[PDB]
């Protein structure tokens, strides 16, 4: 039963990295091919962002790996921090 | 933030019973009234205070 | 993904600064880690002796422009600018010359030195 739906969730992530390598071939050798729209469209668009562009969705987010976004700075956040109460 | 009366090189501040928090920092003063003679952030505590 | 380095709009640049923990802040030459996105901040550096490491977990350099360039994103400083390789790039653009870096007051704008020490 539950290994049906392991298989399952197996071959799907192994058609993602399919997708991702035939990405990948794209980036290396030109190229008119599956992840062509998602990279076209978000290199034109101002969504500094990845998460309000894919809306989280897995096959966007998979065509735009490698590419530059404003998520990867950590030096952006800033940590609230209470500050010491008293003596 | 508190309410302030007097913005520039001098502040005047009051404040109340309860914590004031600014970008990334929160911190608890009391009720009062300050002034300093520089645009420095004032809060009403023994901190500040000395 | 590895950063690189752009030479866009060289000629419209003052000068650069560094911003630490969301807020821009003035730079020192004893600092040793940075993240850039510029080449010329080489020779920027370099005149004044430092030297650095690239990393993506240190203050990102920022570069000071007369003219204005990029577009606004509401929670972070400055503009926000895309190279034609997909790259970002930040600027901190004035109206008036003598301007370091402004924080926001709710009700007016004032320069500072140090955000843990100002009205900010």
């Amino acid at each position: 039963i539950i290994i049906w739906f392991l298989l399952l969730s197996v071959c799907l992530g192994s058609l993602i990295y399919s997708t991702a390598a035939l990405g990948v071939l794209m980036s290396n050798l030109g190229m008119p091919s599956y992840c062509t729209g998602y990279r076209e469209g978000y290199l034109n668009s101002t969504n500094v962002t990845i998460a309000t562009y894919c809306t989280g969705s897995i096959p966007c987010s998979v065509c735009l790996s490698g590419l530059d976004s404003l998520d990867t700075y950590p030096s952006l956040e800033t940590i609230q921090i209470t500050i010491s109460s008293f003596k | 933030f508190p309410n302030t009366y007097l913005e520039g090189s001098v502040r005047v501040v009051t404040t109340f019973d309860s914590e004031y928090c600014r970008h990334g920092t929160c911190e608890r003063s009391e009720a009062g009234v300050c002034v300093s003679t520089s645009g420095r952030w004032v809060l009403n505590n023994d901190y500040y205070r000395s | 993904h590895v950063m690189s380095k752009h030479t866009d709009f060289s000629s419209e640049i003052i000068g650069y600064k560094a911003i630490d923990g969301g807020v821009t802040r003035d730079i020192a030459s004893t600092d040793t880690c940075f993240a850039n996105k510029h080449a010329d901040f080489d020779t920027w550096f370099s005149q004044r002796g430092g030297s650095y490491t690239n990393d993506k977990a240190c203050p990102l350099i920022a570069a000071v422009i007369t003219r204005e360039v990029g577009f606004v994103v509401p929670g972070l400083p400055g503009t926000i600018l895309r190279t034609t390789n997909g790259d970002f790039l930040h600027f901190l653009p004035r109206v008036f010359s003598a301007v370091g870096n402004i924080c926001y007051t709710p009700s007016k704008l004032i320069e500072y030195t140090d955000f843990a020490t100002s009205a900010c």
